[PDB]
């Protein structure tokens, strides 16, 4: 199991209220110290704000007057809100430890969550398709959206040796393509956490 | 501008040692400089704080050095899995003053390899909704340059196909590929030859891979 896990609704509409937790999985959030971080597509490394062992909370400047970062230790979470969110908000939002206890410290971020991504658009989610490649052999999930990238696994984690994962690819529709191959000498496991659907496609010939 | 990377990107062969520098306008408090190493869609991985400190389980191939407002991250031996968008990040003694790097992207040479070609035909459950999806496979190669042509009983197809790479493996350095052909099923159940074509500079002539609809 991971220690730092961010969940976020995927995509949102523009003006909406962007509201991101990061649980910790095994330990208590007193004294934690956690900073939050976000990456638009294809971009750098921003920093949001975070908080220190001391719960004092620090917000870069630009986010200042539209974030509040929070703690929970009843719950084990630490909670991003981010107002009238636009497409400039769109990104992958990571949480990340301090083991110094700095609330505003970029220098040693030494445990990291996986990210949540997350799409400002004004358009509606779509769950997709998921399709066998038959014979190497794979998976067709088609037809989803917003961006925000699908998972695919194979075996339930098993088959991880030889399996290539293709960025999505955005189709003339607007919604978005993925592939995924695996070389062998069977059940891709696709989940859309936006749409909260997951599906295990058995590929046979 | 508060924290600049050098180079942009580079390129070196396996074994070789490259250096990235970072810079910064203010003085680093506290020797509070990290590096940081992001591969592909994954989160970025801590390798040195403090300057000079490896991460445990850092392999000893990565050092740190510099001072101040100069700092410098050192792979002596290049490898595969060094592929990566390296960012440095600094502190310096407060509230709001620190900020990434833009980063430096690190790709790697290798000899030339060909791709292994598959062909996969649309599913039937598929063409159960009106749309036929057909899928080549490029595996395992190197340099990136590779042109994929869809034929259609042996006719020239274009617009109506997408194609996505992923990065340099782990392991081999190469790329994989895919390719989509999309068409509706009338138009789909017209024809009766579908193949790819590849041509890459590992192949002494392009490889076709087809299949005929049943």
């Amino acid at each position: 199991e991971v220690q730092l896990v961010e969940s976020g609704p995927g995509c949102v509409k523009p003006s909406e209220t962007l509201s991101l937790t990061c649980t910790v999985s095994r330990f208590s959030l007193i004294g934690y110290a956690i900073t939050w971080i976000r990456q638009p597509p294809g971009k750098g490394l921003e920093w949001i704000g975070g908080i220190s062992s001391a719960a004092t909370t620090f917000y870069s400047s630009w986010a200042k007057s539209r974030v509040t970062i929070s703690v929970d230790t009843s719950k084990n979470q630490f909670s991003l809100k981010l107002s009238s969110v636009t497409a400039a908000d769109t990104a992958v939002y990571y949480c990340a430890r301090d083991p110094r206890g700095y609330g505003a410290a970029l220098d040693r971020l030494d445990l990291w969550g996986q990210g949540t991504c997350v799409t400002v658009f004004s358009a509606s989610t779509k769950g997709p398709s998921v399709f066998p490649l038959a014979p190497a052999l794979g998976c067709l999930v088609k037809d989803y959206f917003c961006e925000c990238p699908v998972t695919v696994s194979w075996n339930s984690g098993a088959l991880t040796s030889g399996v290539h994962t293709f960025p999505a690819v955005l189709q003339s529709s607007g919604l978005y393509s993925l592939s995924s191959v695996v070389t062998v000498p069977y059940i891709c496991n696709v989940n859309h956490k936006p749409s909260n659907t997951k599906v295990d496609k058995k590929v046979e010939p | 501008i508060q924290m600049t990377q050098s180079p942009s990107s580079l390129s070196a062969s396996v074994g070789d040692r490259v250096t990235i520098t970072c810079q910064s306008i203010k003085s680093v408090y506290n020797n509070r400089l990290g590096w940081y190493q992001q591969k592909c869609g994954k989160a970025p991985k801590l390798l040195i704080y403090e300057t000079s400190i490896l991460t445990s389980g850092v392999p000893s191939r990565f050092s740190g050095s510099g001072s101040g407002t100069d700092f410098t991250l050192t792979i002596s031996s290049l490898q595969c899995e060094d592929f990566a968008t390296y960012y440095c990040a600094g502190g310096f003694d407060r509230s709001g003053d620190t900020t990434f790097g833009q980063g430096t992207k690190v790709e790697i040479k290798r000899t030339v390899a060909a791709p292994s070609v598959f062909i996969f035909p649309p599913s039937d459950e598929q063409l159960k909704s009106g749309t036929a999806s057909v899928v080549c496979l490029l595996n395992n190669f190197y340099p990136r340059e590779a042109k994929v042509q869809w034929k259609v009983d042996n006719a020239l197809q274009s617009g109506n196909s997408q194609e996505s790479v992923t990065c340099q493996d782990s392991k081999d350095c190469t790329y994989s590929l895919s390719s989509t052909l999309t068409l509706s099923k009338a138009d789909y159940e017209k024809h009766k030859v579908y193949a790819c074509e590849v041509t890459h500079q590992g192949l002494s002539s392009p490889v076709t891979k087809s299949f005929n609809r049943g």
